[PDB]
RNA sequence: GACUCUUAGCGGUGGAUCACUCGGCUCGUGCGUCGAUGAAGAACGCAGCUAGCUGCGAGAAUUAAUGUGAAUUGCAGGUUGAUCAUCGACACUUCGAACGCACUUGCGGCCCCGGGUUCCUCCCGGGGCUACGCCUGUCUGAGCGUCGCU
RNA sequence: GGCCGCUGCGGUGAGCCUUGAAGCCUAGGGCGCGGGCCCGGGUGGAGCCGCCGCAGGUGCAGAUCUUGGUGGUAGUAGCAAAUAUUCAAACGAGAACUUUGAAGGCCGAAGUGGAGAAGGGUUCCAUGUGAACAGCAGUUGAACAUGGGUCAGUCGGUCCUGAGAGAUGGGCGAGCGCCGUUCCGAAGGGACGGGCGAUGGCCUCCGUUGCCCUCAGCCGAUCGAAAGGGAGUCGGGUUCAGAU
RNA sequence: CGGUCCUGACGUGCGAAUCGGUCGUCCGACCUGGGUAUAGGGGCGAAAGACUAAUCGAACCAUCUAGUAGCUGGUUCCCUC
RNA sequence: UAAAUACCGGCACGAGACCGAUAGUCAACAAGUACCGUAAGGGAAAGUUGAAAAGAACUUUGAAGAGAGAGUUCAAGAGGG
RNA sequence: CGCGACCUCAGAUCAGACGUGGCGACCCGCUGAAUUUAAGCAUAUUAGUCAGCGGAGGAAAAGAAACUAACCAGGAUUCCCUCAGUAACGGCGAGUGAACAGGGAAGAGCCCAGCGCCGAAUCCCCGCCCCGCGGCGGGGCGCGGGAAAUGUGGCGUACGGAA
């Protein structure tokens, strides 16, 4: 909704970040398994709870 | 599994004791140590001792 | 006396436990009362109590207590023991004389529920499959 | 209009997150929450759930003041000192 | 055998430190043997390797006799990058192939005052040590 | 050049305060420049001048914090901050005099029973 | 400008005083989905805002 | 000749077996340490390029000091001590027993400073306080409670 | 009774092994009544076995057994609720579906229109791509990747109380705590004004003040509505996405 | 707002209760959003054992619990007597 | 009012006729994680290139995935699950 | 009427302290079932057990006889072996169930109130001076302030004690 409160928005402003593929220079790093990051969220799909 | 099953053994005094007599016996024969496998066969006396 | 506090005198079980009213606590009033005022009075120390008066509805006594950080206390080397923090709470623990006094404990052939720390500790001691290694 | 069609009509919640333990528990009309239970002193703890207790406990957080009292313990809780300099 | 009720035979734990030692401990694992003139005359077996050290390569497919000169120490990976010990990648460039220190043998040491005191610290307990001994 | 730590402490509050105010100054043009799109010798530099900032601090906080207790340190009362922190319950604990008297009987009672050194024959 | 979520717009309006040396007529602020607090800072009409830009190092 | 079945060779799908193991499980040993000087736990932020994990707290992948002594590394960047380890000095955001009142992050009170005033009041910023119970002492009180003097 | 089979331990084989161990496949040669075993060939790349004893989480075809994988069905059932598409051009490697123009239609103002509340949380805007997804396809997208975007004294929260929830006093309770909301409370820290004592401002007159004199009921702290109560903003322009 | 009949469509569906035509009421014992109160042998019920988060002739979650079963199913190599 | 006594939590340790990735803790790996439920709570799957990336320059068909050659390697019959 | 004591009771953002909450393997105090067994079931059993509540420590609790015994007597507490599946309990069914003595590990005992006698001989706090100072203590000085006779300190406690 428009109406929000200041904790609830500072919550999704931090999700909104965190929602990001990886980087490509960390793929190459010497003790790394990493492939892709699997803690993906599409809205649609995840609904984040809330 | 539990922890509690019956680990330890025992054994009388008496037969431990039978059976180191009897290992001591056996440990005489060179036969017995051959059979066993130690190539003994240069040693000049089995009951092999050294002085002090 | 203290009744059981079921929902409507509805104990679910068997006919043995279905008794609320003539029951009994297994503590004594003098040391609920103990406990009550050591509760309140959290940063104190409980040492005994006595009795005061009763009438059909009540009873009274008053609960001697001592503050452990006082320096008149502190100071003094035969009451420093109840500085130490083994005695924090003895009330609710039952070590006072009234605590004692429900627990069964003391010297004698009557008491032998106890023996032992406890009649908890006595229970545990003789409730206990000792296997040693070799049996 | 037992299934489908009535769960079309659930548009407002009855949780919220909260204060202490950031799970969504609050319950708002209680004003209670249902995992910690916050407004009481303390903590909602119970027996029956081994798994609930080891979810968050002392051993699951950053440590932050007991690692370091874990550190000086292991040398007898030093102040005021300082090493030798050189 | 082992008597010390302290310290583990045990091979995951033994394997676990070792990959997981910080950095100064990494420094003490890449120790490489000083040639035989060095050694005869600083009376030091071994010294861990440094940076910019003439060396030589003693097993493995880039075993010889020429000498050359260290040019990083990548403490990572295990592994000591020399001067002219590379291969050819597919496009034309040219990368260092790691080399353990276990495998090289030092020929001539870079002296400042910490490695010199260094050799002189374990002269000294190699003299004790043979004192006792005899 | 390499601002350290150990030039810092003979300096004076002053202009270790206008050394601050400089360095923040050049913190700030380096973000600009961070976020304008700049150089990497910069971007890097801003991790120096950010270490530069906290030590220049770390004095300032330490001197004026050991100044502060020797101006407590005859007092009887004095700044939580400036007592011991110890452990709650050492800080609860009997202090070593008080737990070390004794009473007079108890005292009398070792003064004229002190327990011997002896042996007995085989 | 982007300051953090603490300030409000007195003292914005004073730091933008301090570190620059201009006189601010008034103050917008929202904050960003983001996180970050964006300012819109408006200058008296005597100040030329293409040249305090250019002083500042932005342009 | 198509199609179907069996067999073998080869090639697919699939991840069985074998060999590995910075993981567990069990036993034993020493120590046996939280918090109003603000704990456990939660939230939010911090890297030149950084999502998770990890570390940290507006001094934010750490400062100071001690020891070691030439590196970090995926890419850039510029020995009078880089990096690691130790850790005794400093520092430590908002909640949380959580403490001005409420828990929107809303509304206050008292005192002292710098802007304003040139204290005359406003207004702005900053700092220090402002919870419950309880012990000792202090001050101010109350009572047709027991008295004494007038 | 097993010189049948599996895993580990104590002894033994001056046992085997990168000139190739375990494991796997085999239209190869054999042995044993059988459990099974030994050789040959290929693959594989680091460990394995015989005999004497010891120990056991020790042998599968079934349990509508557990986990994982794969078949026939089968290129089958199906991609059929709400009237409908067509011509030309452009980009593009590629057009039934993208876009533009033209034609024919539908919703028909209780709309397939224009805007909000709850709820979602970046889905909104531009560019780029066409691996995966959008049950055909896609030059398209609410997909993917880069970057941007939400501006208030006068919109609302903020304030009030409503149905109700909830502390202190009090009562109860082994206890965490509960009942209770004016009920068993010494429940006011305010002030018209006068005096007393100190202070600053040209100590004028006033202000900040500590005390005395005097005056004084709260229906009970506190919470409780983005649709109730509640002073105060409208017109024109402006972006790609924001406008009282 | 509701849900008679076709006992129509569908019945591995569009849907774990939907669709069509036909139907009942439509100024009141009317329809409805948000707030609020009542909690499991309890609530609430113009009363059908109805409803109480697809669960109701006693909800759901964890534990006691690996509950008991005179009852179904299965129970792993060879040869010899 | 010490000692002899108890200890599946915690800080360090040492060992084992134990399991060896459907086993052993649920968790050998970004595991109380992803995800599910309004909530109390429920809760996974997932190890192995090579000694060393030397991880396939370059030529060519195709829009491209994707191929045919060339090359590294002892081995691509090890080509980024 | 006023003033001054004492007694009971209030308000302080008065000076200085203390408690709260967490973990909970072991420990202490309450509360306390039902599956199950009895081939049914109600006493009994499961079981003073799980669940629930409170309180600590590095250990806790217990502890120096209002004891055991009936002997030629032993001598605080706690733990191990045995006593012993015994005496006893039990729809005397199913089932349950100690202690004394003996051998060991350890080994340590003490203090008040009361009766009495000592010019309250007792304790806490504020100020100065000197030293010490990361466990706030020692000493000197105050016609300094309180607590206490409704009882502090010394001697003294059943093994007797005092003069
Ligand atoms: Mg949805
Ligand atoms: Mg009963
Ligand atoms: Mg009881
Ligand atoms: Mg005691
Ligand atoms: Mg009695
Ligand atoms: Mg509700
Ligand atoms: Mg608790
Ligand atoms: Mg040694
Ligand atoms: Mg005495
Ligand atoms: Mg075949
Ligand atoms: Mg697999
Ligand atoms: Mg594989
Ligand atoms: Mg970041
Ligand atoms: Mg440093
Ligand atoms: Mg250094
Ligand atoms: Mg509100
Ligand atoms: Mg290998
Ligand atoms: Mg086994
Ligand atoms: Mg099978
Ligand atoms: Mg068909
Ligand atoms: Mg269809
Ligand atoms: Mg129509
Ligand atoms: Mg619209
Ligand atoms: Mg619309
Ligand atoms: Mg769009
Ligand atoms: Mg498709
Ligand atoms: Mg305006
Ligand atoms: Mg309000
Ligand atoms: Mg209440
Ligand atoms: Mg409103
Ligand atoms: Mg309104
Ligand atoms: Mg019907
Ligand atoms: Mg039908
Ligand atoms: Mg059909
Ligand atoms: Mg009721
Ligand atoms: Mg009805
Ligand atoms: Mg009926
Ligand atoms: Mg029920
Ligand atoms: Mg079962
Ligand atoms: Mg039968
Ligand atoms: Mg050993
Ligand atoms: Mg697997
Ligand atoms: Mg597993
Ligand atoms: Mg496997
Ligand atoms: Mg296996
Ligand atoms: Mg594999
Ligand atoms: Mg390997
Ligand atoms: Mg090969
Ligand atoms: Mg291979
Ligand atoms: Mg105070
Ligand atoms: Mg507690
Ligand atoms: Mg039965
Ligand atoms: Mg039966
Ligand atoms: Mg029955
Ligand atoms: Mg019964
Ligand atoms: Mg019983
Ligand atoms: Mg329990
Ligand atoms: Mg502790
Ligand atoms: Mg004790
Ligand atoms: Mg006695
Ligand atoms: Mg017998
Ligand atoms: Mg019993
Ligand atoms: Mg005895
Ligand atoms: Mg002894
Ligand atoms: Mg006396
Ligand atoms: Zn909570």
């Amino acid at each position: 909704s428009s109406h929000k409160t200041f904790r609830i928005k500072r919550f999704l402003a931090k999700k909104q970040k965190q929602n990001r593929p990886i980087p490509q220079w960390i793929w190459m790093k010497t003790g790394n398994k990493i492939r892709y990051n699997s803690k993906r969220r599409h809205w649609r799909r995840t609904k984040l709870g809330l | 599994t539990k922890t509690w099953r019956r680990w330890h053994r025992r054994v009388n005094t008496t037969q431990k004791r039978y059976a180191i007599c009897s290992a001591l016996a056996a440990s005489a024969l060179p036969a017995l140590v051959m059979s066993k496998g130690h190539r003994i066969e240069e040693v000049p006396e089995l009951p092999l001792v050294v002085e002090d | 006396g203290r009744k059981r506090p079921v929902p409507k005198g509805a104990t679910y079980g068997k006919p043995v436990h279905h008794g609320v009213n003539q029951l009994k606590f297994a503590r004594s009033l003098q040391s609920v009362a103990e406990e009550r005022a050591g509760r309140h009075c959290g940063a104190l120390r409980v040492l005994n109590s006595y009795w005061v008066g009763e009438d059909s509805t009540y009873k009274f006594f008053e609960v001697i207590l001592i503050d452990p950080f006082h320096k008149a206390i502190r100071r003094n080397p035969d009451t420093q023991w109840i500085t130490k923090p083994v005695h924090k709470h003895r009330e609710m623990r039952g070590l006072t004389s009234a605590g004692r006094k429900s627990r069964g404990l003391g010297k004698g052939h009557k008491f032998h529920h106890t023996i032992g720390g406890s009649r908890r500790a006595a229970w545990r001691r003789r409730n206990t499959l000792q296997l040693h290694r070799y049996r | 209009t037992k299934g489908t069609s009535s769960f079309g009509k659930r548009r407002n919640k009855t949780h919220t997150l909260c204060r202490r333990c950031g799970s969504k528990a609050y319950h708002l009309q209680k004003s209670t929450c249902g995992k910690c239970g916050y407004p009481a002193k303390r903590k909602r703890k119970y027996n029956w759930s081994a798994k609930a207790k080891r979810r968050n406990t002392t051993g699951t957080g950053r440590m932050r003041h007991l690692k370091i009292v874990y550190r000086r313990f292991r040398h007898g809780f030093r102040e005021g000192t300082t090493p030798k300099p050189k | 055998m082992k008597f010390n009720p302290f310290v583990t035979s045990d091979r995951s734990k033994n394997r676990k430190r070792h990959f997981n030692a910080p950095s100064h401990i990494r420094r003490k694992i890449m120790s490489s043997p000083l040639s035989k003139e060095l050694r005869q005359k600083y009376n030091v077996r071994s010294m861990p390797i440094r940076k910019d050290d003439e060396v030589q390569v003693v097993r493995g497919h880039y075993k010889g006799q020429q000498i050359g000169k260290v040019v990083q120490v990548y403490r990572k990976k295990y592994v000591i990058y020399i001067e002219r010990v590379q291969r050819e990648k597919a496009n034309g460039t040219t990368v260092h192939v790691g080399i353990h220190p276990s495998k090289v043998v030092i020929t001539r040491l870079k002296l400042d005052k910490d490695r010199k005191k260094i050799l002189e610290r374990k002269a000294k307990s190699r003299q004790v040590g043979k004192e006792k001994g005899k | 050049a390499k601002i350290k730590a150990r030039d810092l402490r003979g300096k004076k509050k002053e202009e270790l305060l206008k050394q601050l105010d400089d360095l923040k100054v050049e913190l700030s043009q380096l973000r600009v420049a961070k976020v304008t799109g700049g150089a990497a010798s910069k971007l890097s530099k801003i991790r120096v001048v950010r270490k530069s900032i906290a030590r220049v601090l770390t004095v300032i906080n330490q001197t004026q914090k050991e100044n502060l207790r020797k101006f407590y340190k005859g007092k009887k009362y004095k700044p939580l901050d400036l007592r011991p922190k110890k452990t709650r319950a050492m800080r609860r604990r009997l202090n070593k005099h008080e737990e070390s008297l004794k009473t007079k009987k108890q005292q009398r009672k070792e003064r004229l029973y002190p327990l011997r050194k002896y042996a007995v024959k085989a | 400008f982007i300051v953090d979520v603490k300030a409000n717009k007195h003292q914005i309006k004073q730091a933008v005083k301090k570190l620059y040396d201009i006189d601010v007529a008034k103050v917008n602020t929202l904050i960003r989905p983001d996180g970050e607090k964006k300012a819109y800072v408006r200058l008296a009409p005597d100040y030329d805002a293409l040249d305090v830009a250019n002083k500042i190092g932005i342009i």
